[PDB]
Order: C-alpha cells, then sequence, then structure tokens
RNA sequence: UGCUCGGCGCCGGCCCGAAGCGUUUACUUUGAAAAAA
RNA sequence: UGGUGACUCUAGAUAACCUCGGGCCGAUCGCACGCCCGGCGGCGACGACCCAUUCGAACGUCUGCCCUAUCAACUUUCGAUGGUAGUCGCCGUGCCUACCAUGGUGACCACGGGUGACGGGGAAUCAGGGUUCGAUUCCGGAGAGGGAGCCUGAGAAACGGCUACCACAUCCAAGGAAGGCAGCAGGCGCGCAAAUUACCCACUCCCGACCCGGGGAGGUAGUGACGAAAAAUAACAAUACAGGACUCUUUCGAGGCCCUGUAAUUGGAAUGAGUCCACUUUAAAUCCUUUAACGAGGAUCCAUUGGAGGGCAAGUCUGGUGCCAGCAGCCGCGGUAAUUCCAGCUCCAAUAGCGUAUA
RNA sequence: UACCUGGUUGAUCCUGCCAGUAGCAUAUGCUUGUCUCAAAGAUUAAGCCAUGCAUGUCUAAGUACGCACGGCCGGUACAGUGAAACUGCGAAUGGCUCAUUAAAUCAGUUAUGGUUCCUUUGGUCGCUCGACUUGGAUAACUGUGGUAAUUCU
C-alpha cells in the first residue's frame, strides 16, 4: 500500500499491414515534408485523429437536442477552434469527419517556426527548437512537439538568452576570438 | 537586480504569524540563496532578519522566475514556539542528537532485557 | 477482523472530503461522535484545506490543543472530532464564525455568519422517547437528548435549540408547503418546497420536493431536514441558494464571468 | 372509474379536494437508493 | 401517558424476590482564590449501574457462480424434514437433548468428483455480438507447519499470548532449557523466473497517562531495458554537375533568382552528454531546474537487431563447399551456371531498440 | 480502420486445416547517450531459516523519602526535574500470502419488533426514610543466594 499512480497509456498505435507500398510512401512523404524523426510520431498523430474521429462518431450516433451530445460537441468544437484546426465559420459537429492529418501538423512547432520566417529550413527549425533558442509568452520552450494555440501564435520570438535575438555571444565565437587574440599577440 | 512581488498573502492571528508566497524575478542569473531573499523580504516589510522562515524554492524552466513559501512571525519566542525543528536547525537555533536509530533500538532491547536499577547502567 | 477498525485508507474516504491521491496512503479516520463516519467532516480536514490555517498534521494539532476551537459552544481539543452537518464553529481569536451546511452540490462549504446568529442550531428529532417516570425525551440527529419538550413535537419536527444552555426555543411543523433541506443522496444540497408525501407500509416513505424554478425531485423520508416556515427560511442561505443549476447554464455563467473579468 | 371528512367561490344546497377500496403477470418509460480509483 | 403498517413496545398500579463467586447510590486529584458571620462558593481532571448515539460485529430474506453422466437417484433416527417441552448461547432456530410422523431434494440437473478456483470492484482484445485473465496496493473473507483446547480483555479460538500432538530443529556438565520471517533486509533449497543484512519520524496517519515519546504502518535513496511519456548522434554558405520549373538559337549552347539532389574541398556560426564551483531540493544529501570556468570537423563524443525467391518492403553481385556443410514458421533452396548455404559490397524495416519460445 | 495472403492439381472451381500478419504478459538473447513515472520470489516449495529491527506510552490534574540533580528564612509535612517500579490504557490496529472453500466466499436489495457494543457526544447521577477520612498486604529500594543459560527467581 503505497502512494503511487500506476496509470499510463500507449499514445501511438501499430498498423495492421506493415509491409506495403502506398501509405508507407505517404508516411515517408509526411516525414520528409514536416521533418519528423520516425514513424512513431506520425502514428501518434494518427491515433489522436482516430480518438477524435471515434468521439465524433459516437456524438453523431445520438439525436439532435440531446444535452449530453450538445455539451460534448460544443466542448470539442471549442477545443478544436482553440487549437486552430478548424475555422470560425465551420463550427459544426459534421466538419470533424472531414479533416486530415496535415491539419494537425500545421500547428506543430517546427512548421510554425519555419513558416514564421525566422528559420532557414525545417530540419534547421527542429534542431534550433531542440537547442533552446525560441521562447513563447516569455517562457523558453525546448520541445518540438508543441501544439501552438491560436492565441499563442503571435508571441513566438527568439529567447533573450540566445545569441541571435539579443544576448551573450556563443561558445565558439568567444573561443575563436580568444584564439585569434592569443595568436596575434 | 532582484525584484520581489508578493501574492496570495494572508494574516492569521490564530497562529500569530504572517504566511505568504514569495516569487523571485532574476533575469539571466543564477537562483538567489535563501539568505538574500530573507533580508530583501525583511527590509520590504521593515522587520529585523530574525523571524523569517522560508522553504521550498523551485526554479522554473528557463531561469526567470522561482516560487517559494515563507512565514514572518512577530517575535523570536513565538518563532521558537510553533515551528518545525529542522528549519530551526538550518538557522542554527536548535541542535539534535547524532545517534542513529539502530543504536537506540538496540539500547531499547538491551534495557528491556534487564529489570530494575540495571536499566540505567547495563543499557549503556 | 477481530475488532473495530482504526485505520482509514485514502481512496476509501468519501468524495465530499475531497482528498488527493499522491500525498499519502492513509486518511484521517474520525473519532466516534454525534454524526456518522460516512457523512461528517473532521476538524483537521476543514482547518488545513478549507481555510489553510495549517500545513502539516502536527501544526493543526498545535492549533487545536490551545482551546481556540469552539464547536457547538463548547471547547473541543480533538483533531479527529466529527464536525457534522449544521454544526457551528466559533473562533474567538479572529472573531469569525462558520456554519457547516451543504453547497449546491454534494459537499460541505464554508459560510461566514454574524456572531448574533451564531447562538442557535436547528436540529431534527429522530424519535420520541418516554422516560422512566412518564417524562418525555427527545433525540436529535446529533444525539443531543433534551428532557421536557413541547408536547406538540412529533417524530420528524425540527426544533431550534440554544447553545449555551440547551433549551427549546422554537420549532417548525412538518407540513406540505415548508421550505426544506436534503442531507445525503444524489441530489444533495437542494432548496425546495415540500408538496406531496407517499406513505408506504413496511418500506421507506418518499416525498416530493418542488424547487423555486419549477423543478421537481424526490428522496426518502429520512433524508428530509425542514428549515423554513412556508417560504421564508430561518437561516441565511449561501451563494447559489442550493438551486442545482444545470451544466450548460453553469458553463454559460462561467464564460460570462470570464469575459466580464478579462 | 365510482360510493365518510372538509375548499380559492358562494347562498339545508352546486362543484372540487380527500380516511377507506377500486384483476393479478411479463414487457415498456420516468424517479429513488446505489463506496472510491 | 406516547409511537409504529402492526407488540407479549415504553410508561402506569398491586403482591414478592434481589444472589455475599455481591448492580448503582464519589472515603480520588490539580488551578485561581474568595464573600457573609465554624458553616458557604468557581473552572476542570478521573471513575460510575444505566438509557440514546458513534465505529462496528453477529446470525437471516430475494436474486446471481467454471467443468463433468466414463457422477441418476441422494440424506435418515450416531439429525435427514417438521411438531411439543427444555439445556446452552448475547438472543431467533435440531445448535443440542426426551417423545412423536416418515418426511426433504432431484432431469428446470440434486447428489458425487475435479479445478493450473480466494470472490468482487476490474485488465487485455475490441464494428456489432463476444473470448480470456483477475495471487497483485481498494472492499470482504481464511491462515500464521497443521489439526485441538483455552487465560485475560468490550472486542481473540490471538500465535512478534499459553498448553498438548506429530514432522523438523537450537544450546547443553545430559539432570534440563529455549522454538515458529505466508513482517522489513538477508541465506539455503526449488525453478525459465524476481532487488539493499541502507537512512528517517520531516511529509500521510495510528497507539499511549499524551504539544514533547514510539511506529521496517509508511516516507527517502540504491538495484531496475516488466512496462509507459518525452526525446541527442547535426544545420548552414561557397566550389563539386544532370538539367528542368519561365523565354529561346531546326538541334549542342546560353540568360538561370528559388535552383533540387550529392564527394574526407573549405569556412565561420552553435549547443548538448561528461568533467565540474556555487545556488536550490531534502531530517542531511543525491535526482531535476539555475548559473560560473572547460568542453565537436575521420564533430571515434564510432546505433544496433533480423533479413534480401513468393506471402514479405530489399541484388539473375562476387569468391568458397559444391544434395556435404547448412538455410528453411509454410512452399521448398543444396547435383562443381546457389536471386535462399558460408564470407565482402550495396540496399530495404523498426530504429535505443530488435529477434526467438511458451499462455 | 467492420481487412486477409502462400501451399493438394498437367491445369480450374470448393470443404478443409497448416503457415504467415497485429496486440498482450513471462523468460531469454543481442545492444545502449539524456530525462520524467514505475512493476518486481505470484505461478514449481503455504519448503526450511542463522542474524538485526518491526509496540510502546506523562500532563496542571493516580502513586516520589533513589541526594540521580537541586532552591532557603528552613520548623503549618510535600520548592522543582525526576530514572526505576505499582496502577490504567493499546498490543483484537497495521503488514504478508492465496494454502483450504463451487450456494461455501462475495456482490446488489433488505431485517434484528430475534442480541451485544471499548471510546466520544447528550441525559441521569440530595428521586431510597434507614466521617474534619476505616484497614492490612506488596512493589521500587537495602541486604543476601542456586543454576550452564532465559525478559528464570
Amino acid at each position: 500500500p503505497v502512494a503511487r499512480s500506476w496509470v499510463c497509456r500507449k499514445t501511438y498505435v501499430t498498423p495492421r499491414r506493415p509491409f506495403e507500398k502506398s501509405r508507407l510512401d505517404q508516411e515517408l512523404k509526411l516525414i520528409g515534408e514536416y521533418g519528423l524523426r520516425n514513424k512513431r510520431e506520425v502514428w501518434r498523430v494518427k491515433f489522436t485523429l482516430a480518438k477524435i474521429r471515434k468521439a465524433a462518431r459516437e456524438l453523431l450516433t445520438l439525436d439532435e437536442k440531446d444535452p449530453r451530445r450538445l455539451f460534448e460537441g460544443n466542448a470539442l468544437l471549442r477545443r478544436l477552434v482553440r487549437i486552430g484546426v478548424l475555422d470560425e465559420g465551420k463550427m459544426k459537429l459534421d466538419y470533424i469527419l472531414g479533416l486530415k492529418i496535415e491539419d494537425f501538423l500545421e500547428r506543430r512547432l517546427q512548421t510554425q517556426v519555419f513558416k514564421l520566417g525566422l528559420a532557414k529550413s525545417i530540419h534547421h527549425a527542429r534542431v534550433l527548437i531542440r537547442q533552446r533558442h525560441i521562447r513563447v509568452r516569455k517562457q523558453v520552450v525546448n520541445i518540438p512537439s508543441f501544439i501552438v494555440r491560436l492565441d499563442s501564435q503571435k508571441h513566438i520570438d527568439f529567447s533573450l538568452r540566445s545569441p541571435y535575438g539579443g544576448g551573450r555571444p556563443g561558445r565558439v565565437k568567444r573561443k575563436n576570438a580568444k584564439k585569434g587574440q592569443g595568436g596575434a599577440g | 537586480t532582484v525584484t520581489i512581488r508578493t501574492r496570495k498573502f494572508m494574516t492569521n492571528r490564530l497562529l500569530q504569524r504572517k504566511q505568504m508566497v514569495i516569487d523571485v524575478l532574476h533575469p539571466g542569473k543564477a537562483t538567489v540563496p535563501k539568505t538574500e531573499i530573507r533580508e530583501k523580504l525583511a527590509k520590504m516589510y521593515k522587520t529585523t532578519p530574525d523571524v523569517i522562515f522560508v522553504f521550498g524554492f523551485r526554479t522554473h524552466f528557463g531561469g526567470g522566475k522561482t516560487t517559494g513559501f515563507g512565514m514572518i512571525y512577530d517575535s523570536l519566542d513565538y518563532a521558537k514556539k510553533n515551528e518545525p525543528k529542522h528549519r530551526l536547525a538550518r538557522h542554527g537555533l536548535y541542535e539534535k542528537k547524532k545517534t542513529s536509530r539502530k543504536q537506540r533500538k538496540e539500547r531499547k532491547n538491551r534495557m528491556k532485557k534487564v529489570r530494575g536499577t540495571a536499566k540505567a547502567n547495563v543499557g549503556a | 477482523a477481530r475488532g473495530p477498525k482504526k485505520h482509514l485508507k485514502r481512496v476509501a474516504a468519501p468524495k465530499h472530503w475531497m482528498l488527493d491521491k499522491l500525498t499519502g496512503v492513509f486518511a484521517p479516520r474520525p473519532s466516534t461522535g454525534p454524526h456518522k463516519l460516512r457523512e461528517c467532516l473532521p476538524l483537521i480536514i476543514f482547518l488545513r484545506n478549507r481555510l489553510k490555517y495549517a500545513l502539516t498534521g502536527d501544526e493543526v494539532k498545535k492549533i487545536c490543543m490551545q482551546r481556540f476551537i469552539k464547536i457547538d459552544g463548547k471547547v473541543r481539543t480533538d483533531i479527529t472530532y466529527p464536525a457534522g452537518f449544521m454544526d457551528v464553529i466559533s473562533i474567538d481569536k479572529t472573531g469569525e464564525n462558520f456554519r457547516l451546511i451543504y453547497d449546491t452540490k454534494g459537499r460541505f462549504a464554508v459560510h461566514r455568519i454574524t456572531p448574533e446568529e451564531a447562538k442557535y442550531k436547528l436540529c431534527k428529532v429522530r424519535k420520541i422517547f418516554v422516560g422512566t417516570k412518564g417524562i418525555p425525551h427527545l433525540v436529535t440527529h446529533d444525539a443531543r437528548t433534551i428532557r421536557y419538550p413541547d408536547p406538540l413535537i412529533k417524530v420528524n419536527d425540527t426544533i431550534q435549540i440554544d447553545l449555551e444552555t440547551g433549551k427549546i426555543t422554537d420549532f417548525i411543523k412538518f407540513d406540505t408547503g415548508n421550505l426544506c433541506m436534503v442531507t445525503g443522496g444524489a441530489n444533495l444540497g437542494r432548496i425546495g418546497v415540500i408538496t406531496n408525501r407517499e406513505r408506504h407500509p413496511g418500506s421507506f416513505d418518499v416525498v416530493h420536493v418542488k424547487d423555486a424554478n419549477g423543478n421537481s425531485f424526490a428522496t426518502r423520508l429520512s433524508n428530509i431536514f425542514v428549515i423554513g416556515k412556508g417560504n421564508k427560511p430561518w437561516i441565511s442561505l449561501p451563494r447559489g441558494k442550493g438551486i442545482r443549476l444545470t451544466i450548460a447554464e453553469e458553463r454559460d455563467k462561467r464564460l460570462a464571468a470570464k469575459q466580464s473579468s478579462g
């Protein structure tokens, strides 16, 4: 009898047909497009999409003017428009079934850093996010699997401890300057 | 250099102290030790560096803001009255014995092995 | 199991205590007292959670032993004393008083009261007892035995007593039309008006309670605690008035508060 | 669905309310009571 | 008098009893100390026959459990079914006695046997419908080698209490003493199978005459690839050249910004493991966060596991033995032209993880 | 995601099973940089255990003549802290295991009008018609012995 938690779940899912052409090439296309390490991340996004789709199907299996269906559907639409997957005009329960995985991956942190113009390439954006250079809402983030909300999208700048957007110069510049000063005299 | 702003502050006259939450804002520096926080909060509150007990300072990710808890008493006797002993030992106002619990347990078993006046001298 | 239990686990506690999961394996088992274990509130939980006057279990005991705690007008020095429903808590150091009554949902809520209101306590009689020499008795819900009551007091007629002596001051009859409180159950903490009552022989009687907004519900007879003479109550109701407003209106009010705040 | 007591109105009285009773079953629908994780 | 849906309920009245192994009817202790004229007073602590209340416990009512006919009749006055009157039990009743009648259950599965059976709240799988598991932190039940019997106590058939049995076993001058880790660490045995003879009452509670003492209940750290979540091993610029997205010399050629990809050509920008000062956390540290001084160009600071005929993504590559050695979950490859064996190159799959075997 | 593919024939349609494909929880094998949680002698043996620990407890309010410390004007005993011991309370809680048990345990719903209950809370405690404090025993202590040993006497 200890004070523990013992609660966990698997976030990704393994596909039924591992050995094929079409969606394997599609997942390679997604990895090479949006800059992902492996297929566990894209399987994680597919599992989240499957959970959202299952919740939407179990909402549509009920009837109109049901308080439970209306409450959970309004909460789901409000969360999905807070994330930024949907549009303000298309705030209905039937628009959930007509979205794809790249709608989720446009709100990823690396994609937003690359499309904000402050990064060179997608892999450069990923390795720059992982190396603690970019803050949001004056809080320095480290992780690239960051779902950027709609209200926290215009507050993505360089960190104040970074050698790019204002700060101390880095390790190799000071080392090169000290080496040049030692060699010159 | 170091900016302190208070929140969630309340005074309980039943425990004759003032408990509060201290946040430390140090931009781009190492975390401030508890002593400097003690005279900063003391000179903010116009109280001598004697009756302030702070604990549990955790630094957020990024090194820009820390959170902590602290209590300000009214007198040193009341600070010695209702306070845990380890913070008094941290301030050097209290000292505990250094004997381990295994020696105490074996001493208790040796004293329970005997009976009478022999408990004082046979059990160490 | 060769005797009574002395330890209570953390998840075995009732939900209205509102304990957390990671801080320990054990929970404060209350001492035996006026109220039942499943429906009570220990002084330690109320003091260290509802007002946060203490932080540890030793500090609330240092609070409690110094005779700064008055429950039902008498000084209590126990940390596991069950402070149940409708009890009064008096703090003479800070000049603040609390009355333990339910919220709109099934949990206890804090309720600041004036000291002049903190002199009486509504109690519900459980049974009518005759003594050893033809003398009438009365047993309340907190087992406070009162000798020589009014002879118009029936089996389920709530009374108003006084704390410092223990005498009967007033009472409210149990009739259809009086404002009522419910203790125990799924729809716990609702304010309504008693309209009907079914009499089932050999079983539990069920009454019908009508809310002020036209809502109607039902509960057992033993979960009925009448507090008012008709429509006007005797005790000041807290915020929300025990109305049991629905989930969608709760969300609408919460977003109204959020956009009003900013 | 009807045959002893009294109501929101009125002059021995109309209506309503009600102590009492008014085929048992399954099925179906609303409520209660239903430990926590 | 009072109540229940209902008393042989509570109370009222009369005539007795009331156990010496005995129901109560205060010979107990602190604090502040007092007014009236030796008596008279406040706040408590302890004990107490009684009632109600609180944690409960106990025996009952209705419904619900895996397999089996190579278990179709079972139990009976050494109680099986019911009746009368008693004993015991805290009461209710064959729970047990003395006397009575032969009753009770069963094909809608009794009875008998097995279980690799603690039961449930639950877990995995999952269109729908279902299958399997549940020793395992919560609830309830049973036991402390296994049967048996008890003292004390309100509550025990108690075993970190006692007595006797058998099985094993410690010390011994041999006359006698002392035994119970299916508690926390640890050893042997067993097995494919499972960790430290560590620290502390600070956090959560528990017990006591109780702010103050104790707690292997618990909390902390170590072992830890059972399993789960996140995620390093590189980015960019110029020279390496095949020409398109736009216009064009019948055709090379060329205007060519973004070029797109690639070779140990070069170049400055960079942070992380690790070494470590300090701060912080904590009963005191370590873990994490913060911050100085170090710290990457074969960034050796060197990423593995199985496969390359079909299912089943990926070579008629080369050399060797050539139905031998072997591969192969299934078809089948092995015969001196092996897309399957044994080595080197390239390539595909998940990638700090991958393959194999039993449920 | 309400999913199938190879194999009997000279070749073609079927029943059919074999083998692949995915999760799960036990062991084993190869390999290994950061960090947050976290299972762990359960399957065979409810087999045997050397060792150390796991249950003890005082306020103003039950007993204080241990100089073990210790206050003074000492004569209305007892200033105060006080080991030890008598007394009352808990040790029937917590912790471990799944060996018995197939209407047995347990689950939901009911009843004790057929009983008990430590402690807490509330009531009762001059309701009886008949000393301004009674008695002797034992601890602890002092002294003195047997045993090879015990929380033995």
